[PDB]
């Protein structure tokens, strides 16, 4: 019928890539895509460690496939290819706690600029970003020699790690333009910490289901 | 009572809802003709606005025998044909609302089984088996009436149907009652599954969890709602009137307020036409993104 | 590289059972179509059966359907050819043969070496070759003349002609595909043109390196026929 | 490091400098001789029928 | 320091001095005496369907028929655009992949992204499977185009603001062309495969000649990154699209920016430049998730496309001119007639 052997065999490859593609779509569907960012080495080596261009690492935890990709080391304009990220499932935006009282400008003023951009952009509109806190015990070693003052002129607070770490937080999460439709989950880490896993575990099962209710005309 | 509700109100009401619907689930079906199907969810709801559609068309049928003011030979074909594919759409919309909260199940809750029914793949396989199904099912309804009407001022469609007729039309109209009920009580438990889920999702952020939540809740609780308030009371006096045709141990005045209520119920029914774009179609993100380009 | 080994062949009584197996390596033998090619000892036009990739359509010859069946294991890369109550017309040498189906590719460029199996004691399109028996001069050039009962062009524009070439003692290799296009280690010297019914394969330069039986066949319908054989001789 | 760039591009834009410039009047020309007399050979200037279209 | 930049300042004066001077009239006031192409009508003739991601780039092949195209979940795939169907797919080790081409002789494809490595797939393989025939590395940026010169080398451009035409057999850069000060974005390859415009993120294309590996051209007047370029058909020009709302045709023997395309109602970026088999006709992939072909020679619009639900990423013209493949991030690839 209008189509010759070769004609019609040709269309059943196409057909069978057709299924593969389909297959592989679907095996796809369910990884959990996480983008990893921050503003240098606040951690993303650590939490990679625990957990060219662009470094892609996948794995396994508790029946979710995960995989991250760090954009590490690109040195380009980040604009040109944060749209790649769109559909991206989390953001894990690492920011070196210590690096309060450091400079390159200060450091967490750089990470907070670095995270508002990216927070606040029209691909991460609702994209959720959990937020880790990494070199924890770092920064209440320091903070009690080092005052938040230094980078936080307003910290109206004393010297204790949890007041600091309270007031880090809210102004990290205060960067937020879109507090109704995304979600920003914090986290602290030092050091080979096995609860970085869960609680990114956990953050992501929030998305999926969030996602989930989405797509099925629910949400 | 008599030629003021069947004759007045009833046809009023049924016309305000077919000038709805027929509009509503034109619009529905024109965006739907451009929305891909990416899923299981979007075929169903193809399939929703469809029958939709096809009961807006029946429905001029309906109002136009009831006014009293058409052709004496218009009724049987009312109730010979049109109203036997506007029974056949609202139980498909029925069917398919079921398919939908078991989709929903699946893809939230997450079961164990090996697979899903109502799998996107065969979906549409399932969907045309159910029109077939349904079609199937009603289809002596149309070709087993065969009976001639012997009163032109006055037509009773029980009257015009044969022996056999009869007996299908009311063991029909009982597995139609049958599988609604069903069909309800699978959406129910599918659907307090799902809330019970989501409720148990969010349990340590605020602000947007409670947004997630609210809205999430918002929906379901109202497309439940809908279904019961739309459903529910047609189906509970469906059965009664069902005996109440093709049984003499009926009185005149327990006929008539039977006929009055099973008439009102379905206008209810009816006007679930018009309310599914708005609790459906409204709610899926391609629908809504394709109709939200067009202005 | 590529290699099609066939087993199983030998002597087989009448009526008797037989499952050929064809190993493949070298080459994703999931991606690929596999035909069983029938080579009589004296004319060689028989074509067996054919599977698909996937094993979504298979076809067999009007003189095996029904007796003989193809089949395939990707995941070992073997494929089985079994034949049950074998007549004495199945004395032959079967070989198996890669072919790929999309466009522009090269199907039945490659064959298997082939098994013998002796057997104890209509509507088909079919091709005709003009002659049996050239006499050739090495250097000199050639024509190989064959003839279709149907036009082989389609209404896609390709013309479904394969010239093979079978020296003696080695199995058939692919020449040209499609009428006008050659074969990946083909060298120039074969050239192929046709006007849909009438077609000739003309050879420059001869050498002793393609001396042989020459066959045409058609892939514009499913049941696919050889010719009967140019044979070139000195 | 910066004389050494500066240096790169003092010569670089030296390079593009002495080049041979045509005049604007002629190069338009050329452009639309060269549209013209292609015209007639470009099916989505003007539609190729059925009969000859490949995508029909 | 302070000498160099007073000599460079100089030398951008007598480069804007010479230019002025050599514009003596304009195309839109030259090309006022012909007849307008009137209203181009093109229906998409074919839908190709199977992509699971954003496509990011597909590239026409020689014959017309085939087209290749690569998306964001890691596949590329090679079309038999006559029948819709897929002559080939191949899984990439890399999903963020954003640009592809199609040798010219057909034997081999490109792909390269954010993982920085130009792959190019062998599609000739005796084993009947696309493996993957070499793997350039070196540039240290993203590679946002690529554009194949022969079999055996290739040109790309990266996000380190360089280009690199690199011998495919050997693996090395066998030329590097830097100056830009941007990230460049496209690439075109001349007709003749002699010459070659690339345009960046610092608002300015540069012609570049492969075999003397030196800058022959700069061309400025884009306000914003440019993302798209192409060589007129002739050779001798070529056209810009940048991320204003903007298309740019410049004129390589005149060293001038010959024609503006814009409109008021567009205030999106632009993706994808390609010109028609004549030259006559520009089609312009925007991020309004439509395509505008506009009067090369008069800057007037002559039509648009509009079946595409997502941003067109990707555009292309066959080398016949038959028909217009375009790409865009809804997974779904149009070619229009
Ligand atoms: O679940 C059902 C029930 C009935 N039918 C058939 O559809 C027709 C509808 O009749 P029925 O459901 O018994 O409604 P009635 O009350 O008999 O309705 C008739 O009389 C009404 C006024 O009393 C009119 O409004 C209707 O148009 C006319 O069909 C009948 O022939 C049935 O055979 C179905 O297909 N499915």
């Amino acid at each position: 019928c209008t189509l010759s052997a070769e004609d019609k065999a040709a269309v059943e490859r196409s057909k069978m890539i057709d299924r593969n593609l389909r297959e592989d779509g679907e095996k796809a569907a369910r990884e959990v895509k996480l983008l990893l960012l921050g503003a240098g080495e606040s951690g993303k080596s650590t939490i990679v460690k625990q957990m060219t261009g662009i470094v892609e690492t996948h794995f396994t935890f508790k029946d979710l496939h995960f995989k991250m990709f760090d954009v590490g080391g690109q040195r380009s304009e980040r604009k040109k290819w944060i749209h790649c990220f769109e559909g991206v499932t989390a953001i894990i935006f690492c920011v070196a706690l210590s690096d309060y009282d450091l400079v390159l400008m200060n450091r967490m003023h750089e990470s907070m600029k670095l995270f508002d951009s990216i927070c606040n952009n029209k691909w991460f509109t609702d994209t959720s970003i959990i937020l880790f806190l990494n070199k924890k015990d770092l920064f209440e070693e320091k903070i009690k020699k080092s005052p938040l003052t230094i980078c936080y002129p307003e910290y109206a607070g004393s010297n204790t790690y949890e007041e600091a770490a309270a007031y880090i937080q809210c102004q990290f999460e205060d960067l937020n333009k879109r507090k109704d439709t995304k979600e920003i989950y914090t986290h602290f880490t030092c050091a080979t910490d096995t609860k970085n896993v869960q609680f990114v575990f956990d953050a992501v099962t929030d998305v999926i289901i969030k996602n989930n209710l989405k797509d099925c005309g629910l949400f | 009572q008599n030629l003021l509700i069947t004759q007045q109100i009833i046809p009023v009401l049924y016309c305000m809802v077919f000038i709805a619907g027929i509009l509503l689930n034109g619009v529905s079906g024109w965006i739907f003709f451009y929305v891909p199907s990416s899923k299981s969810f979007i075929i169903y709801l193809k399939n929703i606005v469809i029958a939709d559609f096809v009961m807006s068309l029946t429905f001029p049928f309906k109002i136009l025998g009831d006014s009293g003011l058409g052709p004496w030979q218009l009724n049987v074909f009312v109730c010979r044909v049109s109203a036997v594919l506007f029974y056949v759409n609202m139980y498909v919309s029925i069917v398919f609302f079921g398919l939908i909260s078991f989709d929903r199940y699946y893809k939230i809750v997450k079961p164990l089984w090996t697979s899903f029914i109502q799998s996107v793949s065969y979906s549409k396989l399932l969907s045309v088996i159910v029109w077939m199904l349904m079609l199937l099912l009603a289809v002596p309804n149309i070709i087993l009436t065969n009976q001639s009407v012997r009163e032109v001022t006055q037509i009773k469609c029980i009257e015009l149907k044969s022996e056999l007729g009869r007996k299908w039309h009311k063991a029909s109209n009982y597995i139609f009652v049958a599988i609604f009920w069903i069909v309800f009580l699978l959406l129910i438990v599918f659907y307090t599954a799902i809330t019970k889920k989501i409720f148990k999702s969010h349990l340590k952020s605020s602000r947007n969890s409670t947004s997630v939540k609210k809205k999430s809740s918002r929906n379901i609780f109202s497309i439940v709602f809908v279904f019961f308030v739309c459903f529910v009371p047609y189906h509970i006096a469906r059965i009664p009137y069902t005996k109440s045709q093709t049984e003499a141990h009926y009185s005149c005045q327990s006929k008539e307020i039977l006929r009055y209520m099973k008439e009102f119920t379905l206008l209810l029914s009816a006007a679930n036409v018009c309310l599914d774009p708005i609790i459906y179609f409204f709610l899926c993100q391609p629908f809504r993104e394709i109709l939200c380009k067009k202005l | 590289d590529v290699q099609l080994v066939e087993s199983g062949g030998g002597l087989v009584q009448p009526g008797g059972s037989r499952k050929l197996s064809c190993s493949a390596s070298g080459f994703a033998f999931s991606s690929f179509g596999m035909h069983w090619v029938r080579q009589a000892p004296e004319k060689g036009l028989e074509w067996v059966a054919y599977i698909s990739s996937g094993s979504g359509t298979i076809y067999y010859a009007d003189t095996v359907k029904g007796r003989f069946t193809i089949s395939r294991d990707d995941p070992k890369n073997t494929l089985f050819l079994q034949m049950t109550s074998l007549r004495s017309e199945d004395t032959a040498m079967y070989y198996c043969v890669r072919s790929i189906y999309y466009y522009g590719s090269s199907p039945f460029d490659f064959w298997g070496q082939g098994t013998t199996l002796t057997v104890s004691s209509g509507s088909d399109i079919v091709m005709t070759q003009a002659t049996s028996s050239v006499p050739v001069t090495p250097g000199e050039s050639v024509s190989i003349s064959c003839r279709s009962s149907k036009s082989l062009l389609h209404s896609n524009g390709n013309t479904y002609l394969y010239w093979f070439l079978q020296r003696p003692g080695q199995s058939p290799q692919l020449l040209i595909y499609r009428m006008s296009n050659l074969a990946s280690g083909v060298p120039d010297r074969f050239s192929g043109s046709g006007s849909g019914t009438a077609f000739t394969l003309t050879i420059s330069r001869l050498e002793a390196e393609d001396v042989g039986v020459y066959y045409c066949m058609q892939h514009l319908e499913y049941p696919l026929t050889f010719g009967a054989g140019t044979k070139l001789e000195l | 490091a910066s004389i050494a760039q500066a240096r790169k591009l003092v010569e670089q834009l030296k390079m593009e400098a002495n080049i041979d410039r045509i005049k604007v009047s002629k190069a338009a020309a050329d452009l639309m001789a060269y549209c013209e007399a292609h015209a007639k050979e470009d099916p989505l200037l003007t539609p190729v029928p059925a009969s000859e279209n490949p995508f029909r | 320091l302070d000498q160099l930049r007073q000599e460079a300042e100089q030398l951008k004066n007598q480069i804007r001095d010479a230019r002025k001077a050599c514009a003596d009239a304009t195309l839109s006031q030259i090309t006022n005496n012909i007849d307008p192409v009137g209203r181009i009508q093109m229906r998409t003739r074919r839908t190709l369907r199977g992509h699971l991601a954003k496509i990011y780039a597909m590239h026409w092949g020689t014959d017309s028929r085939l087209l290749v195209s690569a998306s964001q979940d890691g596949k590329l795939i090679i079309w038999d655009s006559y029948t819709t169907n897929k002559v080939h797919a191949i899984p990439l080790r890399s999903s963020w992949v954003m640009t592809c081409a199609y040798a010219p002789s057909g034997n081999y494809v490109a792909c390269g992204g954010l993982d920085n490595i130009c792959s190019i797939y062998n599609l000739k393989t005796r084993e009947g499977n696309v493996r993957v025939s070499r793997e350039l590395a070196g540039h240290t940026g993203y590679l946002s185009c690529c554009r194949f010169l022969d079999d055996n080398q290739i040109v790309t451009s990266s996000g380190d603001t360089t280009c690199a035409l690199w011998d495919i057999e050997t693996g090395q850069q066998t030329t590097t062309f830097t100056g830009h000060t941007g990230d460049v974005m496209s690439l075109s390859l001349a007709p003749d495969t002699r010459l070659f415009v690339s345009g960046a993120c610092d608002a300015s294309a540069k012609l570049w000649d492969v075999r003397e590996g030196m800058c022959r051209q700069t061309f400025t007047g884009h306000e914003s990154d440019i993302n798209a370029i192409c060589f007129f058909p002739n050779g001798n020009a070529f056209a810009t699209g940048s991320d204003d709302a903007t298309c740019r045709l410049f004129d390589l023997r005149a060293d001038q920016e010959l024609m503006t395309y814009s409109h008021d109602n567009i205030i999106c970026g632009i993706t994808s430049v390609s010109f028609s088999k004549s030259g006559r006709l520009l089609l312009a992939g925007y991020d309004d998730f439509n395509c505008n072909v506009w009067d090369a020679l008069k800057a007037d619009r002559a039509g648009v496309l509009a079946g595409h639900d997502n941003r067109v990423s990707c555009l292309g013209v066959t080398d016949d001119g038959m028909a217009v493949a375009t790409g865009s991030w809804d997974s779904f690839l149009k070619i229009w007639n």
